[PDB]
């Protein structure tokens, strides 16, 4: 039922896993797109979000508990 | 100036753009990030003081709870909002910016610019009447 | 555009700030706001890169990118060289008697100050920032410099590790306090201070009238003990071997009392 | 032999030849408790074990060699005297604990291991690692842990160690950080590994070289060397390698009595039979407050003090065998003179009632000090102030006083601690004055707010480039006292750090404040202070200061019971009958004392006024002196508006009973106004109706209307307030206008009491609830005046003195013509009211203060402040404070 | 040891073998790095790792949920313990110099044995847990090794008079396995067995390692030369080893078992909708505490007695304690019923309570180790109740009545305080001092009976151990055995030695020997001896 809800979404997902299973999972799924790993806590993060909008990238950001404003 | 109190998602900044487009008033929007400081808010702070003052342009001030961080930023804004200006702003260069810009749109009207004093009370007057600011925050 | 354009006004009317050095150069002020105005411009520009209007002015930016790159490439370097170069003169001048200690590094360090003087007086008729980048090989001698400085404070260093391993108290004071220490050898007021740090309880050392044999010990409370057989200094002129005759006649003496 | 030694010790010796002498005593007393017991227990052999648990010396002066000379052994241990000279060191008392400490430290050594002697802090574990040490004369090394710790140092320490064979004490491991502990414990785990090594039972003739890594390269390990490591667990690593020691109980009873009988006293055991339990008490009975110490090195230095008091007893009395003394009262006066001069007031009759119940029968007469008491009370009359001794008003603070002298003669670094409010200021201001007087040393006092400034601007700074040192304030003070090129010595100089205390600024003045007296610049200048100046701590409440600036301070605590409402009345009647406001101004104000003198009595109506309205509720803290300042100030005014109705009428001025009835009714409407006039409506009704049921004084006799609004007129009669508010027709298009203000009862009212208080220069605070109309009512009030030019500042969560220095900038000018620089309003005649909105705002840092509120206070209270440019004292002129703030709960 | 390490698990899981890496405890940060390393895919299957190690809380967490944890304990029993040490020791250093030093050895394993033995019974038999591991046995065997080489040069057998038996036992007792022992009555033990077992009549054939066990059993001596016989008497002992092994009562066994038993309760306690139940709890801790108590003291006059300003002080904290838990309730309760908000602290007690854990912030008084909430409470309860009594005489009558009340001393808070008032108030009334007041103790069977001027009554003294009949102590099986009314008599010290029939008992605050208030000197029935009272954990509690 999550990965349908992350097949089937609006509003961009906010993955809860204790484990690493579902960040694997999304990984294993956006391979061929290129899912780029970054974190709220990087320095970088916002040149590579800036990056993940201009060659249609995906892009995944960990630790939301720190959540960027500049998101909105 | 409104304070806007409600959940988030209820149309707050959507229905005050709409009137804010309505109305003719520009919106002005504080695009605010992790690095933000209190500089850069006070250099959009003198940005909009200078467009409503200076210029005739009326600007509604799109502000979110979420753009405020630390105390500064509201303090700075209680003072422009009840006093109608921020006294501090405007240092050395920028405050002879403002002087001639105010002399500028004191032509433009039709009216003396005087001495700095009158000047920077136009500016003021200027400020409350082509000046509007709401706030979005929740319960 | 207008981005570019201040880039342009901003680098073009730059001048390197210069404040004098006991009154023999005039050294970089500044490094800070200089370090934070190339990294504002870096990320910019390499935003810049990133925008979607960028392909109409790319060559321009691309240009200033190399030249910021540039400039950022000297000047990393060249507060380095200044660094080093001041704790060196703070050791190379204040004391007359590392000389005859560091003969080879008080060479070298001479005709690299003499090469590090020259670049100042060049750049002081000259301290806009382009002015100072476009001057013939800048960074190549200033990593030159920077080198030779990096291996000639190894030295240093080592020659301190063989002071500490000579006379092993020494691994007590500091390594300030042991560059005063070997530097200021001749006038031994200057290691009455330290003396404090080496020893249980000596404090002063009773000396001669030309402070050249050590009559004996004196320790913080006014209590002198005198040497059974005084040495001196002009003898074993070394800090190192009179101190550890100072140890060992002193050992003598307490053991005699 | 001890009875020869203690013969000497009551003579006068040279201090050298008394810590000689005390030493020998102690030793020579431990002798003769173990020969006396120990050995004489029907012991015959030389080989019992209750001869070779002693510590034994044997000398064998045939040796070549001076490290074999002398043998230290204890049981199966043996070592060779170093011979490493350690001066005149501190000789611990050889206690049953201190004997066993040897024995397990000594059989730790023996097989290789190192001491881990754990317990409270404060029983000696340290001192007998060191005194342990010195015995076997090898130099002893103490690395305190607390939060004086660095690696790059202590690397290289231990390589020395191993190198040269000196002894390591950690003073406690557990106060490490845990990287910093487990790092420190590697490098530990490694030296006693070498060190255990080196006796191994196949490999005891240690050919090839036992060495440790030790900064990434072999070093060689002494054997002689060794490492403690003092607790209070250890790590898991050291856990096999190091033999702890239970340190928990020091015997004090027998300390006490071996030290007391090395002072010369001859009744040495039923002196610390009785001090070791008063001690206990104290620490028990009394109150917790952080300078209190009773531990066993305040003990000490009690004994000591009272060995220096009875030895000086024995010389005057000499001057006028002689062991008729009361040793028991000789203790007591000690115990006293160390204690009561830091005690709160709650606690002096609890300690005099456990003297008492431990000393029975023996009391305390303090020294006399009449010669500095006349010049004390020369001072107090000359300067105002109220003086009195014992029992009279104004004893406890002469008494403050004096104290302060004693410890000033005891010690330098004094620390004037208490509430504000107390009589802080003026006591060490009196004892100055007093001093060059009566020494004829002229006095010289530089007060130096810290908080005020920045540490860098404090101390000074290294160019970070340039390497280039210019001072700050203390040091150019220190420096300009030690060079004395206008002669600062042969003056007593006094520096008083008038402020609050946390551990940031006072870190170098650590090394100043104890015996080292030495201030040691970043750029390596070492300056040393002068035998003539005193470093004064004036502080309010001591809670944010580490114990290591306390414990290097002699301390005297100010309670505010020493400062009495009396004196206050007194003094401030005092500047009114003498102090002229502006010959007749002189007169009006002697008039007015004698009118208002009955109701400033010890049962008045203003003291019932003050106690009553301490219960009231106050949206500030009702402090006595802020309350008397705004009362006196309106006091004054008063007399200002009968010199100018005189002014106004040459012919006919003010008569004796007209100025009687507006000096009496001012009274009541001054204390209306500064009692509880921080207060809301019901509350100020509530004082007014408590001040008509104990005055009787004519009141506005309409019962309606509350007291608080009406006024007294010239004429000396209650008129309402509603009758001076003026109609006011404004403009239609001034309507709602942002500076528009209409007056009303509150608003002429306020101005009232703004231009009262702004008449004085007393910096003023309107408190209200958002919206009350308190910015704009305070900048009309002060644009109305036409010789005041009103500067408006907001004060935000992130102001500074920084905001105050740039509008003094921008604003006003420095002029150096005067005696000092003088820092005037550019403008001429006009007074400049900095109009500090949201002052309360400022955030307060980690140490519970704000900078610009304490740099505010300064430049009100002193009235002026050191420009950090050039560490100059500028003076105020024609500078004014006003604020305005919302409530602090908000 | 660390790239060793590295270096091995490489090869190791490449090739297939097993790799063991040995207390790894002392590299918590190399053990997450490890675990980190160890997450990648190993190609081999027949590769294990081993970490031996000790169970410590530095180990990280992820290492511990990444494997299979195997926890290993000694096997209990002074037989197992006597065992392992002699197989730890190797029979070369047993078996050289004069044979008595395999007699000696044997001591010192027996002697190990029981020290080490009397630790599970951690309260009774050693106040506190002590370590008392290898390191003091090696140090002890190092200690008899040097001293008997140094008093026997030959190796032919010594006399066993002339063994150094002073230096072992002064060696043993100040440093080595004393030096650990802290407070006066755990080193009394020490010296106690130190003193029984290492003496020169351990040699004949009639000693008695312990005696009177299980009744009338003994351990005897065994008769051997070497360490063959000692150790096959070792391996002979009967498996029934009651307590009285270790010269503890049978009974402490028992005492053990049941702790052991209120330790599983809470265990479950700590790990179990919850709301009904809180609310039901709290309020009857509301109707259970006290509601509110006031602070009626500080009286001007009579400020001079000692009692009076010890209670106000005992007043004011208590009734500080009081209204905080109070309140805190309160907020409990209204929370439970969602009629108000939970902040972050509420949180905290909440969950404290939810799981049977105090709030820390309701501990401000001395609470044995582990006491559950319920208990606290009701203690509270009575702290409570008798600091009102305490209220009610000061009112009635004033500070006179303060002196003669029966006060209990493990309600009050700190009852040293209250002893030390005693002491200054029997000072003050005949104009003493205090270094010359003596404590003698009265055990009186009239719970109110006569307080006689220095004589102040104390209640809820329990004895553990000993029966107290005519103030003379006689052994009993039987555990806290109640004192009806303690008569604390402060009388002026006569200088004189007290003779061989007393003893000074400790009295600990509570069950949990780990605070000391003072001592008793108790006389004890002739047929007793002062030793078994200090090897049998007798002592004097407060509750
Ligand atoms: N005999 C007296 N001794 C001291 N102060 C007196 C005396 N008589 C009257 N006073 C008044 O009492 C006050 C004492 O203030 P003082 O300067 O000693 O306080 P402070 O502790 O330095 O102040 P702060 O509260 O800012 O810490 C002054 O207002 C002074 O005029
Ligand atoms: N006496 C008065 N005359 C004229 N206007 C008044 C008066 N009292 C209140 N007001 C009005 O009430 C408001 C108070 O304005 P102002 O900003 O001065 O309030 P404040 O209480 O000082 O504010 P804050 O607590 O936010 O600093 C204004 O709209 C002012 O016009
Ligand atoms: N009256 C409305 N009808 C339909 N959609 C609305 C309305 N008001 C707001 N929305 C939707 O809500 C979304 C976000 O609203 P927003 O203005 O961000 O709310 P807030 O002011 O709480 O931030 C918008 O995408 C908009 O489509
Ligand atoms: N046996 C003793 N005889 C005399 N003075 C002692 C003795 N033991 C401790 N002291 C005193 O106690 C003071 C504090 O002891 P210290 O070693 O600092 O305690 P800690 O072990 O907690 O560091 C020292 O100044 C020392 O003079
Ligand atoms: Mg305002």
């Amino acid at each position: 039922e999550n990965a349908i809800m992350l097949k089937r979404f609006n509003r961009y997902p906010l993955i809860i896993d204790p484990s690493g299973q579902a960040t694997e999972f999304i990984m294993n799924e956006y391979k061929d797109r290129k899912i780029t790993r970054t974190s709220f806590l990087d320095d970088a993060f916002r040149k590579n979000l800036e990056s993940a909008l201009r060659f249609g990238n995906p892009l995944l950001v960990q630790d939301v508990e720190s959540y960027d404003p500049v998101l909105n | 100036h409104l304070l806007l109190i409600g959940v988030s998602g209820a149309g707050k900044t959507t229905l005050s753009r709409f009137v804010a487009w309505m109305n003719g008033l520009s919106v002005y929007q504080i695009k605010v990030h992790r690095k933000y400081t209190g500089e850069d808010f006070d250099e959009d702070l003198r940005t909009v003081l200078r467009r409503s003052g200076c210029k005739n342009e009326k600007i509604a001030f799109i502000m979110d709870e979420s753009n405020v961080l630390d105390s500064g930023f509201l303090e700075r804004m209680n003072t422009l909002l009840a006093n109608g200006e921020v006294p501090g702003l405007f240092e050395g260069d920028e405050y002879a910016t403002l002087m001639t810009q105010c002399k500028e749109g004191a032509q433009k009207e039709g009216l003396m610019l005087d001495s700095h004093e009158e000047l920077y009370k136009w500016f003021t007057s200027q400020v409350i009447r082509n000046l509007h600011v709401v706030f979005t925050m929740n319960p | 555009e207008e981005f570019l354009k201040q880039i342009r006004e901003v680098w073009n009317t730059y001048e390197l700030d210069l404040v004098n050095y006991q009154n023999k150069c005039r050294l970089i002020r500044g490094w800070d706001d200089l370090f934070n105005k190339v990294k504002e411009h870096i990320n910019s520009v390499s935003a810049m890169k990133l925008s979607p209007y960028y392909k109409v002015f790319e060559e321009d930016a691309l240009s200033w990118e190399d030249k910021l790159n540039r400039i950022m490439a000297l000047f990393d370097v060249w507060i380095d060289v200044q660094r080093r170069w001041v704790y060196l003169e703070g050791i190379f001048t204040g004391s007359a008697d590392i000389k005859h200690l560091l003969p080879v590094e008080t060479q070298r360090f001479q005709s690299i100050s003499t090469e590090f003087l020259a670049l100042m007086k060049k750049v002081s008729k000259s301290p806009l920032v382009m002015d100072v980048l476009n001057i013939q090989g800048v960074q190549r001698s200033l990593e030159r410099l920077a080198d030779l400085l990096g291996k000639i404070q190894k030295a240093l260093g080592e020659y301190l590790e063989r002071e500490r391993s000579s006379f092993p108290r020494f691994y007590f004071v500091g390594d300030e306090d042991l560059l005063e220490i070997i530097g200021n050898s001749k006038n031994v007021a200057k290691l009455q201070k330290h003396f404090k740090k080496m020893f249980a309880g000596v404090s002063s050392i009773i000396l001669n009238e030309d402070n050249s044999v050590v009559l004996g010990i004196s320790s913080r409370e006014g209590e002198e003990v005198m040497f059974k057989t005084p040495v001196s200094i002009t003898e074993h002129p070394k800090i190192n071997e009179w101190l550890t005759l100072v140890e060992k006649e002193m050992r003598v003496t307490l053991a005699k009392l | 032999t001890l009875n020869v030694l203690a013969d000497s010790v009551l003579m006068e010796q040279p201090p050298l030849r008394r810590r000689k002498l005390e030493h020998l005593i102690t030793e020579l007393v431990h002798q003769r408790d173990v020969t006396r017991s120990l050995i004489k227990s029907k012991i015959d052999n030389a080989k019992s074990f209750e001869w070779l648990s002693q510590m034994r010396f044997y000398f064998d002066p045939k040796q070549t060699d001076v490290l074999q000379q002398l043998s230290i052994q204890m049981a199966n241990a043996k070592f060779n005297y170093g011979f490493e000279y350690l001066g005149v060191q501190d000789k611990l008392v050889q206690t049953p604990l201190t004997d066993r400490c040897y024995l397990t430290m000594t059989q730790a050594l023996e097989a290789r291991l190192g001491g881990s002697p754990f317990g409270p802090a404060g029983t000696g574990k340290t001192e007998s690692v060191k005194a342990l040490g010195h015995q076997l004369g090898r130099f002893v090394l103490v690395f305190n842990c607390d939060e004086t710790f660095d690696f790059q140092a202590m690397g290289r320490i231990f390589v020395g160690l191993c190198q040269v064979g000196a002894w390591g004490c950690f003073d406690e491991f557990n106060r490490l950080e845990e990287r910093m502990l487990s790092a420190v414990s590697q490098q530990v785990q490694c030296i006693q590994e070498a060190l255990r090594e080196h006796s191994n039972p196949n490999y005891d003739k240690t050919s090839a070289p036992i060495t440790c890594e030790l900064l990434n390269k072999q070093v060689k390990v002494s054997p002689d060397m060794a490492i403690f490591i003092t607790m209070n667990n250890l790590p898991d690593n050291l856990k096999k390698l190091f033999r702890s020691l239970a340190m928990t109980k020091p015997d004090r009873q027998l300390i006490a009595q071996v030290m007391l009988y090395s002072q010369g006293f001859r009744t040495a055991e039923v002196l610390a039979n009785k001090i070791v339990p008063f001690f206990k008490l104290c620490d028990e009975q009394l109150s917790s407050q952080s300078h209190y110490d009773f531990g066993l090195r305040a003990l000490k230095s009690v004994l000591v003090s009272a060995g220096n008091v009875k030895r000086e007893r024995i010389q005057k009395i000499k001057r006028e065998i002689a062991e008729n003394l009361p040793e028991q009262e000789i203790l007591i006066q000690s115990v006293c003179e160390t204690m009561v001069p830091k005690l709160v007031a709650e606690d002096i009759p609890l300690l005099f009632s456990l003297l008492s119940d431990v000393f029975p029968g023996v009391q305390y007469h303090r020294g006399e000090m009449t010669a500095l008491r006349e010049e004390l009370k020369k001072v107090c009359q000359e300067m105002y102030l109220t003086y009195g001794d014992g029992e009279e008003v104004g004893g406890m603070w002469v008494e403050k006083v004096l104290q302060l002298y004693q410890i000033t003669q005891i010690n330098h670094g004094l620390m004037m601690v208490g509430p504000s409010g107390s009589g802080k200021s003026m006591a060490w201001r009196v004892l100055l004055k007093a001093l060059e007087r009566l020494e004829g040393v002229e006095g010289v006092a530089h007060i130096i707010d810290p908080k005020a400034i920045s540490k860098d601007h404090l101390y000074g700074t290294l160019d970070p480039n340039t390497r280039e040192w210019t001072d700050g304030l203390f040091t150019h003070v220190l420096r300009k006292i030690i060079d004395s090129v206008r002669g600062e010595l042969q003056k007593r100089q006094w520096i008083v750090f008038d402020g609050d205390v946390d551990p940031e600024w006072v870190e170098n003045l650590n090394s100043v404040l104890d015996d080292n007296k030495l201030l040691t610049l970043p750029n390596g200048e070492r300056l040393s202070l002068p035998p003539n100046v005193r470093i004064m701590f004036e502080v309010q409440d001591l809670k944010y200061a580490t114990l290591a600036t306390v414990s290097r301070c002699g301390m005297v605590w100010f309670s505010e019971d020493v400062l009495s409402t009396d004196m206050i009345f007194n003094n401030f009647l005092a500047r009114l009958r003498s102090i002229p406001l502006d010959s007749p101004m002189l007169q009006i104000q002697r008039d007015a004392a004698t009118i208002m003198q009955p109701y400033f009595t010890s049962n008045g109506l203003v003291t019932k006024a003050l106690e009553h309205a301490f219960q009231l509720e106050h949206i500030m803290d009702l402090t006595r002196l802020r309350c008397l300042g705004s009362l006196f100030s309106m006091l004054h005014q008063a007399c200002r508006n009968v010199a100018q109705y005189n002014a106004n009428h040459p012919d006919f001025p003010m008569q004796i009973e007209q100025l009687e009835r507006y000096i009496q009714r001012y009274l009541v409407y001054a204390i209306l106004w500064s009692l509880s006039g921080d207060s809301r409506l019901k509350m100020r009704a509530e004082l007014g109706e408590y001040i008509r049921r104990i005055t009787t004084v004519p009141l506005p006799t309409a019962p309606n209307i509350p007291i608080i609004d009406y006024e007294v007129s010239i004429s000396g009669e209650w008129s309402p307030w509603q009758a001076k508010v003026p109609q006011i027709e404004v403009e239609t298009h001034k309507v709602a206008a942002p500076d528009v203000v209409v007056p009303t009862l509150d608003t002429v009212r306020h101005e009232a009491l703004l231009y009262t208080w702004l008449a004085e220069h007393k910096p003023l605070v309107l408190c209200g609830p958002p919206g009350s109309g308190k910015t704009m009512t305070l900048f009309s009030a002060l644009r109305a005046l036409p010789d005041m030019e009103v500067v408006g500042l907001n004060f935000s969560s992130a102001t500074t003195p920084e905001l105050l220095l740039k509008t003094f900038d921008h604003y006003c000018e420095y002029r150096r013509t005067p005696n000092g620089v003088v820092l005037a309003p550019v403008q001429l005649g006009k007074w400049l009211v900095l109009f500090c909105d949201e002052i309360n705002l400022p955030d307060m840092d980690k140490y519970g203060t704000q900078r610009v509120i304490s740099f505010i206070r300064q430049m009100v209270e002193h009235g002026g402040f050191y420009r950090t440019s050039d560490q100059t004292w500028v003076k105020l002129e024609r500078i004014q404070f006003v604020g305005a703030c919302n409530p602090p709960t908000d | 040891g660390f790239n060793q390490a590295d270096k091995a698990i490489n090869t190791a899981v490449k090739s297939g073998r097993w790799v063991m890496l040995k207390n790894v405890h002392l590299a918590p940060g190399w053990l997450m790095q490890l675990e980190k390393k160890l997450h990648s895919l190993q190609p081999h299957a027949c590769f294990r790792l081993f970490l031996t190690m000790e169970i410590n809380p530095k180990v990280p967490v992820n290492l511990l949920r990444a494997g299979r944890i195997f926890v290993f304990e000694p096997p209990p029993g002074v037989k197992a313990n006597m065992l392992r040490t002699f197989s730890s020791i190797p029979v070369s250093r047993i078996c050289k110099s004069p044979n008595e030093r395999a007699r000696l050895y044997f001591l010192l394993a027996w002697f190990h044995a029981i020290i080490q033995e009397r630790l599970r019974y951690a309260p009774l038999g050693w106040s506190k847990k002590y370590e008392f591991g290898e390191s003091d046995l090696r140090s002890a065997c190092d200690t008899v090794d040097t001293w008997l080489d140094d008093t026997a040069k030959g190796r032919q057998n010594i006399s066993p008079d002339k063994i150094p038996w002073s230096a072992l036992k002064t060696l043993m007792a100040q440093s080595i396995y004393g030096g650990r022992v802290d407070n006066e009555f755990d080193q009394r033990l020490l010296n106690t067995f130190l003193e029984r077992l290492f003496t020169t009549r351990s040699f004949d054939s009639e000693f008695k390692l312990a005696c009177k066990v299980d009744g009338h059993k003994d351990i005897q001596m065994p008769d051997g030369i070497r360490r063959e016989e000692f150790v096959q008497w070792v391996e002979l002992l009967p498996d029934t080893q009651t307590p009285s092994w270790l010269g503890l009562p049978n009974n402490a066994e028992r005492v053990l078992l049941t702790t052991q038993g209120v330790d599983m309760i809470s265990k479950m306690l700590k790990m179990q909708a919850w709301m009904r139940t809180l609310h039901t709890t709290a309020s009857n801790w509301l109707h259970l505490i006290p509601q509110t108590l006031s602070h009626l003291k500080r009286t001007v006059e009579n400020i001079k007695d000692p009692l009076f300003r010890f209670f106000e002080r005992e007043v004011k904290m208590g009734a500080k304690l009081l209204q905080d838990v109070r309140q805190d309730l309160a907020d409990v309760v209204q929370v439970c019923e969602g009629k108000k908000k939970q902040t972050n602290y509420l949180r905290t007690l909440i969950n404290e309570l939810v799981k049977g854990i105090l709030p820390r912030s309701w501990s401000h008084y001395t609470v044995p180790a582990g006491m559950t909430v319920i208990q606290w409470v009701s203690d509270f309860s009575e702290r409570i109740k008798q600091l009102q009594n305490i209220s009610l005489a000061a009112a009635s009558g004033g500070a006179k009545e303060l002196k003669n009340i029966h006060v209990c001393l493990g309600g009050l808070f700190v009852p040293e305080a209250y002893i030390t008032a005693t002491r200054q108030y029997v000072a003050q009334a005949n104009s003493w001092s205090l270094e010359e007041l003596c404590l003698e103790v009265n055990v009186t069977t009239s719970q109110g009976a006569t307080l006689d001027a220095c004589s102040f009554g104390v209640t809820g003294l329990k004895l553990q151990g000993a029966t107290c009949n005519n103030n003379k102590l006689s052994l009993s099986n039987a555990i806290s055995t109640a004192l009806p009314l303690t008569q604390l008599r402060w009388v002026k010290q006569t200088n004189t030695e007290k003779k061989a029939s007393v003893v000074t008992l400790p009295v600990y605050l509570n069950f949990t020997r780990a605070d000391l208030i003072f001592t008793v000197d108790f006389e004890i029935a002739t047929k007793e001896d002062p030793r078994s009272f200090y090897e049998r954990g007798v002592a004097v509690l407060c509750t």
